[PDB]
RNA sequence: CCGGGCACUCUAACGGGACUGCCCGCGAAAGCGGGAGGAAGGAGGGGACGACGUCUGGUCAGCAUGGCCCUUACGGCCUGGGCGACACACGUGCUACAAUGCCCACUACAAAGCGAUGCCACCCGGCAACGGGGAGCUAAUCGCAAAAAGGUGGGCCCAGUUCGGAUUGGGGUCUGCAACCCGACCCCAUGAAGCCGGAAUCGCUAGUAAUCGCGGAUCAGCCAUGCCGCGGUGAAUACG
């Protein structure tokens, strides 16, 4: 807000991986409250990302994560009269914030039947490069790209 | 109009009720109707008198209601005549043990009730609302008091256009609770309408 | 010899509770000490202003404290002397065997 | 138009298959599978004829079903709407029976809201 | 023979007992994974002890009251936690870093008259 | 409705009312007050006259309204449509 | 129609449902408290003079 | 269903009991 | 459960404890940044608390009150009706549109309160609303009372459906003199709109939002999905 830079919130490590990271997914799965529910879907996922691909879901979903990081984003400033996409960079905080939302709601388009499944298929692409978190990352680093004329206008 | 009732606000604290006594769930709403009456009874006949406060206290059956007053004579009458007199009327209409005592009045400009009953009382005899106030903070300050604040509201003077007029001096902390603070407040008919005066007086900070 | 000490005040309850303890401790002989009951709580929600202004309410509350002793080596040397206490006007007092 | 007059989903399980008939809720179908001695579980591409026509001629004596169900329904308001009761009223003016708010809602007796 | 401390959190309070063994853990006259099974954050009640490497040493009698089956589970943390600094008060070390010596103090705010909840205020809409 | 348990409710001053005019000879208008009253098996054939807080409505009581209340036949209130 | 009615209040009903209270004080028909036999109004007047015994602002 | 009376979940709602919830 | 014990937990009163007190650093000071100790650290979180005044704000309908008005009535009492209307229009809400779901069974963990024509254990008749009995308790004893989400399991298999529960038919229960207008509740049947909402627009920064149940006031009963409270589970994000 206004007055001073507020602090980040550490999430307490996952008791199946130790690892902040899929906490922080876990979380964005939570509706209503309902983090077991959450708990179970995405270890659900860890299964069957063993499965249909012998190795580790840790590798799977960390590489995942990185290849829907986006670099560039493109925050709107009206300068003069005209609405213009201005091209910034992406702080890792905000890299990792924007990954993890698309990866949880590219998973919740996708037509499979149980939100287990959709979770690790998702993740199972996204580390391969494909799925829809990743096909939003490249339209977000285009946009940027697109309108590179307008990096002197950066805060 | 935002300001809360300085009483109730200390309760527990530096004030202390009025009404001293329990009572289970079937019987306080009967016991408090009491309560009304009698107090109802004497602020009406005891206003003559100067009637500061009436406390009351209860155990089974009987009640000590103890009633300060800046003139005792008003109360107790010739010889111990009207303390009595009022003692059959009020357990005639409490219908059991009344202990109607009469406490002093240490000091009666240190009793906030009192000082707004006088000035309430001053403006139904058409006397300047401007100066009455400014004299019985004048008054209560000269007492030895530490704080005070008089406040009139209404058609001062009779004018059609309402105005609430205030005077203070000293020092008066509402906001604080340790601060000891006494509150009354009396209305002053009249032939125009009603008037309201409010009476504040700072004793001191425990 | 069951005490039970009933009342809106307990700054008054407690000091009774002091009383009633020390004379039948004093008087022979025991007393099984002051427990300090749950206290029942009567809220009530009031709106502040007289003609709608509902989301203005004020707070109020009627907190009947409750205090027990016990006597436990009665004999009657302490049953004169607790029917002589000074008992204040806002506790009420029960006995019970 | 098997049982009773309807023709129950196949495929799927015998006790939900009778609710898409009219007069019989999830209730009598609870009922007719004991009282007829059937496994409500099974899919109804699974039931012996022998199973079917028992269940068949329970159900179609044991309860009122399709249109005479739906004439009695509409003989009682029929009467209703001639005696000149309230009752009647509201069926006439297809106004809210069960004395509901009108000045709102009231959507599904009314139809949809023809603006002023 | 017995070391214990009181773990609470929010409305849970939890009485704990670590006594020497095979590392048996016992949670309201029940086994710990049968009081809380097919809950993950059970885990962490069981988390202060692998900051001293103390996982089957001590055998764990504990009741537990109020509050919410994850709130009883942090109320358990805490308990064999401070049993620990009873049991060696040289622990304070490496149980603290992991701020496992500490009882959070949130708890349920005050639900407030003129909204819905403690801040969830009602909708509004002038013209 | 009301329970089974308790009795098919008329006002009494009513069905007294109804009784009388069977016996001595029926029957002319009835003025009554009772809409809370229900409809009974000896009212049948008589024409009463229900106040709906306004006027009192001849009606006349058949066969198939039995079960029912004088007022659902008496309406409170007027209606001829909207605009 | 106000003194008619509160006098109307003290008698007895014709029957037992006909019964409702009213303010003991003031005569208000609404919000009217059985355990002071008063209404919110005049509760809210008293408690804060301190004529009513325990009643004290409440805080949490 | 919250709404729905002939379930477990909608008798709570209403606060009620009955054939679909009893006690 | 009994002996026993007050340890523990709690209960409910009285105290302690936080003061940038202490180390490093920047400082004219006040302070600020970071460290330690410590349950808590820089107002620890919430409440109570609202300056002179503003709005000729609201309230003659809670009450008071000047004055103006009525007098077989503009007073008063009663029966019935209305306040619940309905071509429509807005605000605040409830329940949804489903598989992070719905249903059935079994199995857990709260807090706050209330309760003598009052709460009603258990028992038996009814599918049930309930009804008859009947134990206890002026209640840290007895009861409302099951917390629900959660948990183990089985079913449903993407369909206007086992989603959704509106509307209507019929049979009943309860209160109350009396449920036509016009109560709630139960059971059978009926199973609407609704596939996530145009322009527009609201709330919330941590135990918060979201979500789940629970109690109280008023009150015969109840149109409470309202209000005031209480715990369970429990986030995202703040560049600026
Ligand atoms: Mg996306
Ligand atoms: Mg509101
Ligand atoms: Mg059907
Ligand atoms: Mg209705
Ligand atoms: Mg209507
Ligand atoms: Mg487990
Ligand atoms: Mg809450
Ligand atoms: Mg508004
Ligand atoms: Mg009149
Ligand atoms: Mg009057
Ligand atoms: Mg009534
Ligand atoms: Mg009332
Ligand atoms: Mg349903
Ligand atoms: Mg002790
Ligand atoms: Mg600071
Ligand atoms: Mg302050
Ligand atoms: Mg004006
Ligand atoms: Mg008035
Ligand atoms: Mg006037
Ligand atoms: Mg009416
Ligand atoms: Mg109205
Ligand atoms: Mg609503
Ligand atoms: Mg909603
Ligand atoms: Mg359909
Ligand atoms: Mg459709
Ligand atoms: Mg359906
Ligand atoms: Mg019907
Ligand atoms: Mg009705
Ligand atoms: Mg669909
Ligand atoms: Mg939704
Ligand atoms: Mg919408
Ligand atoms: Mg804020
Ligand atoms: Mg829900
Ligand atoms: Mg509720
Ligand atoms: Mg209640
Ligand atoms: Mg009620
Ligand atoms: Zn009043």
């Amino acid at each position: 807000a206004r007055r001073r830079r507020a602090e980040v919130r550490q999430l307490q490590p996952d008791l199946v991986y130790g690892d902040v990271l899929v906490t922080a997914f876990i979380n964005k799965i939570m509706r209503d409250g309902k983090k077991n529910l959450a708990a179970r879907i995405f270890y659900d996922a860890c299964k069957i990302i063993q499965e249909k691909t012998g190795q580790e879901p840790l590798k799977v979903f960390k590489q995942a994560v990185e290849n829907v990081k986006p670099r560039m984003e493109v925050r709107s400033r009206r300068v003069g009269g005209a609405n213009y996409q201005v091209p910034m960079e992406v702080s890792p905080r905000r890299q990792q914030s924007l990954a993890l939302r698309w990866l949880v709601q590219a998973a919740n388009q996708r037509p499979e039947r149980r939100a287990a499944v959709r979770i690790a298929h998702e993740l199972m692409d996204a580390a391969e490069g494909k799925g829809g978190a990743v096909k939003k990352k490249e339209d977000v680093e285009r946009m940027a790209e697109a309108n590179r004329a307008y990096a002197h206008y950066r805060w | 109009g935002n300001k809360i009732h300085p009483i109730g606000f200390r309760l527990g604290i530096t004030r202390d009720w009025e009404s001293r006594w329990y009572a289970g769930k079937k019987q306080y709403r009967h016991l408090l109707l009491e309560d009304q009456r009698i107090r109802g009874l004497l602020e009406k006949e005891l206003y003559s008198a100067g009637l500061a406060r009436v406390d009351i206290e209860r155990a089974a059956d009987n009640v000590a209601v103890t009633v300060h007053v800046a003139k005792p004579g008003v109360v107790i009458g010739r010889g111990g005549e009207r303390i009595r007199v009022l003692r059959e009327e009020l357990a005639k209409l409490t219908g059991k043990n009344v202990a109607l005592n009469v406490q002093e009045v240490q000091n009666p400009n240190l009793s906030a009730p009192l000082v707004a009953q006088r000035v309430a009382e001053q403006i139904e005899r058409r006397f300047a609302v401007r100066r009455a106030i400014k004299q019985a903070v004048q008054r209560v300050m000269e007492s030895g008091a530490k704080g005070a604040k008089v406040i009139v509201s209404g058609r001062i003077g009779g004018a059609e256009q309402a105005r609430t007029e205030w005077a203070a001096q000293g020092r008066v902390p509402l906001h604080t609770l340790r601060a000891n603070i006494d509150y009354g407040f009396a209305l002053a008919r009249t032939t125009y309408g009603v008037l309201g005066v409010k009476a504040y007086i700072f004793l001191g900070e425990v | 010899i069951r005490i039970k000490l009933r009342g809106f005040d307990h700054k008054t309850l407690d000091a009774s509770a002091q009383k009633i303890v020390e004379a039948a401790r004093r008087s022979g002989a025991q007393v099984s000490g002051p427990i300090p009951l749950p206290t029942r709580v009567r809220r009530f929600t009031v709106i502040r202003g007289p003609f709608k202004h509902k989301d203005s309410r004020e707070h109020f509350e009627l907190r009947t404290h409750n205090r027990l002793v016990d006597i436990i080596n009665p004999n009657r040397k302490t049953i004169e002397q607790l029917m002589t206490l000074d008992l204040p006007t806002g506790v009420e007092i029960e006995i019970k065997t | 138009a098997r049982i009773a007059g309807v023709e129950i989903p196949r495929n799927k399980r015998v006790d939900v298959a009778l609710t898409y008939i009219y007069g019989i809720g999830k209730a009598r179908a609870k009922e007719a599978l004991e009282k007829t001695g059937i496994n409500p579980a099974t899919r109804v591409k699974d039931l012996t004829e022998a199973e079917v026509v028992r269940l068949r001629e329970y159900v179609e004596n044991t309860w009122k079903l399709e249109g005479e169900l739906r004439a009695e329904v509409a003989a009682n308001i029929k009467r209703l709407m001639d005696i000149g009761c309230y009752r009647g009223l509201r069926h006439r003016r297809g106004l809210p029976v069960r004395g509901q708010r009108t000045r709102t809602n009231a959507r599904t007796r009314k139809g949809p809201r023809k603006t002023v | 023979e017995q070391y214990y401390g009181t773990g609470r959190r929010k409305e849970a309070v939890a009485r704990v007992f670590l006594r020497p063994g095979n590392g048996k853990v016992t949670v309201n006259g029940q086994d710990f994974n049968e009081y809380f099974q097919g809950l993950v954050r059970a885990v962490a009640a069981l988390e202060p002890l692998r900051a001293v490497d103390a996982l089957g040493h001590f055998d764990a009698y504990i009741t537990v009251r109020g509050g919410g089956k994850s709130g009883q589970i942090d109320a358990i943390k805490l308990g064999i936690a401070r049993a620990l600094v009873q049991y060696n008060p040289d622990y304070r070390a490496k149980l603290k870093p992991l701020g496992f010596l500490t009882r959070d103090a949130r708890v349920v705010e005050r639900k407030k008259y003129g909204k819905h909840k403690a801040r969830r205020a009602p909708q509004y809409s002038k013209r | 409705p009301r329970s089974l348990k308790k009795g098919v409710f008329v006002d009494d001053h009513l069905l007294e009312k109804v009784l009388e005019l069977n016996a001595k000879g029926e029957k002319r208008l009835i003025k009554t007050w009772s809409r809370r009253s229900t409809i009974v098996p000896e009212m049948v054939g008589h024409t009463i006259a229900v106040y709906n807080g306004k006027q009192h409505v001849p009606v006349y009581i058949t066969e198939n309204m039995v079960g029912h209340k004088l007022g659902e036949f008496a309406p409170t209130r007027t209606y001829r449509g909207h605009g | 129609a106000r003194k008619a009615l509160i006098e109307k209040a003290k008698r007895t009903p014709k029957f037992k449902v006909r019964a409702y209270t009213r303010c003991v004080r003031c005569g208000r028909a609404r919000s009217v408290y059985r355990f002071f036999g008063l209404c919110r109004i005049c509760l809210r007047e008293l408690a804060h003079k301190g004529q009513l015994p325990g009643v004290r602002k409440a805080s949490w | 269903g919250k709404g729905d009376r002939r379930t477990r979940r909608g008798k709570i709602w209403r606060g009620t009991y009955g054939k679909y919830r009893p006690r």
